[PDB]
């Protein structure tokens, strides 16, 4: 079976220009567990990218946490990319500071 | 209260690229504390938690060779599953396992389980009698012959029963001034016009501990369910989770609205409005 | 606490 990840992409802690703080992005519900995630900084890869490891819930579909600590500024865009054979092609989930 | 014990076991197959990915992680309620991955450089069990650091290397290595020795069963299963099936040779599958215990307020068993999937399906699972089985189609109807003939259930039950409460109990010890506390949840409302017609009331619940909350919306005493968009929790990264729910409702009429919140370190839900 | 499946699939 193939299930589509949903994807969610939001701060630790709230917001504020200038304080570190860490960005997440979190997949689940996807299903093979193969998956590509990445967290870009104004459309680039950011490096340091870690991750949860792979668990699953009671339907059986995937679920991971890739995080990375940050400072968020009023302009700098942050956003998380994903792909899965589910996906035509990466879906990028822009990062909204209310949502 | 009660807590749980559960293990999370999942088993990919790569043909050409290798002997299948193997990783099990083990969680006590909402907190991971043990991990196995077979492509780390020295596979073995390790802590996630630092209360776990405290087990010494008898039980690590015992955990270990519990470990590898289910990796095994798990490359076993995978060529099995795919002869049940007639499937081509050469795919990529994926089998889940997980087991576990729920216990009661005497901290005494209330649910075993042990179950599996195959290519993100149901295919066995072991009755709440810890005696049979449910098998989810015919292939399963073979392996569940197989389990039935055994006394293979027999086994679970006794260590779902014994070990698997005992750990549990064990585990609360170590981490109980952790796993034990609750964060309550911080939670405000937040307003955004959509239109000049309607606008968006979204009910946030921020830094809580454990996962489980009922966020819901209401007008005039009852529920708005059926009007609800509800993410699904999420963890904030630090242990503690995060969860909102939203309303469109008409402009000017806001104040009507109120949003609930229950939760384990609640003794009385909030009600809150924007 | 982990424990192994006694019988193959």
């Amino acid at each position: 079976i193939q299930r589509t990840p949903k994807i969610q992409v939001y701060s630790r802690h709230p917001a504020e220009n200038g304080k570190s703080n860490f960005l997440n992005c979190y997949v689940s519900g996807f299903h093979p567990s193969d998956i590509e995630v990445d967290l870009l900084k104004n459309g680039e890869r950011i490096e340091k990218v870690e991750h949860s490891d792979l668990s699953f819930s009671k339907d059986w579909s995937f679920y991971l946490l890739y995080y990375t600590e940050f400072t968020p500024t009023e302009k700098d865009e942050y956003a998380c990319r994903v792909n899965h054979v589910t996906l035509s092609q990466p879906k990028i989930v822009k990062w909204d500071r209310d949502m | 209260g009660p807590h749980s014990l559960r293990y999370f076991v999942t088993a990919v197959s790569r043909p050409g690229l290798g002997e299948p990915r193997f990783i099990a992680v083990g969680y006590v309620d909402d907190t991971q504390f043990v991990r196995f991955d077979s492509d780390a450089d020295n596979p073995r069990f390790e802590p996630r938690a630092p209360w776990m650091e405290q087990e010494g290397p008898e039980y690590w290595e015992e955990q270990t060779q519990r470990a590898k020795s289910d990796e095994q069963w798990f490359r076993v299963s995978l060529r099995t599953a795919q002869r049940y099936y007639n499937q081509s040779k050469g795919g990529s599958h994926t089998f889940q396992r997980m087991f576990g215990c729920d216990v009661g307020s005497d901290w005494r068993l209330l649910r075993g389980y042990q179950q599996f999937a195959y290519d993100g399906r149901d295919y066995i699972a072991l009755n709440e009698d810890l005696k049979t089985w449910t098998a989810a189609d015919t292939a399963a109807l073979i392996t569940r012959r197989k389990w039935e003939q055994a006394g293979d259930a027999e086994y679970y039950r006794a260590y779902l029963e014994g070990e698997c409460v005992e750990w549990l109990r064990r585990y609360l010890e170590l981490g109980n001034e952790t796993l034990l506390r609750t964060d309550s949840p911080k939670a405000h409302v937040t307003y955004h016009p959509r239109s000049q017609v309607d606008v968006t009331l979204r009910c946030w619940a921020l830094g809580f501990y454990p996962a489980d909350i009922t966020l819901t919306w209401q007008l005039n005493g009852e529920d708005l369910t059926q009007d609800m968009e509800l993410v699904e929790t999420r963890p904030a990264g630090d242990g503690t989770f995060q969860k909102w729910a939203a309303v469109v409702v008409p402009l000017g009429k806001e104040q009507n609205y109120t949003c609930h919140v229950h939760h384990k370190g609640l003794p009385e839900p909030l009600t809150l409005r924007w | 606490s982990y424990v192994n499946t006694n019988m193959g699939l």
